[PDB]
Parts: structure tokens; sequence; C-alpha cells
């Protein structure tokens, strides 16, 4: 019949550095448009007589 | 001399505007790291003694 305890302590220091490096690229279209004034009319005329 | 309306017309001067984008990246990381670890152990028991 065996029997047995065990106590244990333990400590652990760490350290450590990192270096990161990124690039990137970006590319943007927009349209707008006025609903008041949204396009402009020219009109080709001719007069009589 | 009489002036009648026969039609009204409204114009709503609102601005929409839509835009569209895509973005495009890449990152790359190096770590380095180190630790240290002391322990400690007890131990007590009955096997035979």
């Amino acid at each position: 019949f065996t029997g047995n305890i065990t106590t244990s302590y333990s400590h652990t220091t760490d350290n450590s550095t990192a270096v990161q490096d990124s690039n990137g690229e970006s590319w943007n279209t927009g349209l707008s448009i006025n609903k008041g004034e949204s396009a402009y009319i020219n009109a080709n005329v001719r007069y009589y007589n | 001399v009489g002036v009648g309306m026969e039609n009204l017309i409204i114009s709503t001067n609102e601005h929409a505007s839509s835009d569209q984008g895509k973005t495009v990246s890449r990152a790359t990381t190096n770590s380095k790291t180190d630790a240290n670890t002391v322990g400690v152990s007890i131990s007590a028991g009955y096997q035979n003694g």
C-alpha cells in the first residue's frame, strides 16, 4: 500500500519583441447628382417667313 | 384679364451621391521571444519505507 504527496512551485519570466510592416492600396469612385437641376437642354431651331 | 393655372410641377432640390471603393493590403510580422523557468518540487511518501 503506497502513497505519495508532492508539492511544486514554478516561476516563469518571458520577454518578446515583434516588428510588423504593412502596405496597402485603395481605389474609390463616386457619382453625385442634383434632383432639382439634373440636366440642361439645348434646342437647334430655325425661323421661317 | 384673368389668369388660370392648369398644372403645377415640383422639382425637389435634394442631392444624392453614391460611392464605391476597393482596398487591398498586405502585412508581414516577425516575432522573437525568450523564456526562463525555475521550478522546485518536494515529494514525501511511503513506498516500503
